[PDB]
């Protein structure tokens, strides 16, 4: 019982909730295309200077 | 953890009760197969002792 | 958000304190097993038509 109890101490010290996790990831994922899209904006803003000459 | 794929404590918890299931019916085979509820020295030592000398 | 963040070394604490008292719990199912066989020794010895060897 004691090594049992052990283990399951080192599960809680250092163990993931993965249910957690996966919320994490979805959001992320939004995140990093949403960055992506925006650093597209950023990149065409030299473009607009371009129509006054 | 809550929701751990690495460490699963039910699991661990329930391997301890199916084993003390185990034990329990090991000592019932015990009596079964000799009559006897104090058949060694293990079961009981003063009335083993006892019983032995008389 | 450092409050919030703070609270993992709570949660770390109170689960130490639980297993803690896992261990405990677990100790005391062997003593409380030995003190009833010593309930049943002692009752036993106190009948006066045991022999020596028996007591």
């Amino acid at each position: 019982k004691l090594q049992d109890s052990l283990d399951a101490g080192v599960g809680n010290l250092v163990d993931a909730d993965l249910a957690k996790e996966s919320a994490k990831l979805q959001s992320l994922q939004t995140k990093q295309q949403l960055g992506v899209q925006a650093l597209s904006i950023a990149n065409s803003s030299s473009s607009a200077i371009l129509s006054l000459f | 953890a809550l929701n751990s794929i690495n460490t699963n404590s039910g699991a661990l918890i329930a391997l301890q009760n199916l084993n003390s299931t185990n034990a329990e019916l090991t000592q019932v085979q015990q009596r079964i197969n000799t009559g006897k509820k104090i058949g060694s020295a293990k079961d009981n030592g003063a009335i083993w002792a006892t019983a032995k000398n008389q | 958000s450092a409050t919030a963040n703070s609270m993992n070394a709570v949660k770390d604490s109170l689960q130490r304190g639980q297993s803690t008292i896992d261990v405990a719990l677990a100790a005391g199912d062997t003593i409380t097993d030995l003190l009833g066989k010593m309930k049943e020794k002692a009752l036993a010895a106190s009948d006066t038509s045991l022999n020596t060897a028996s007591f």
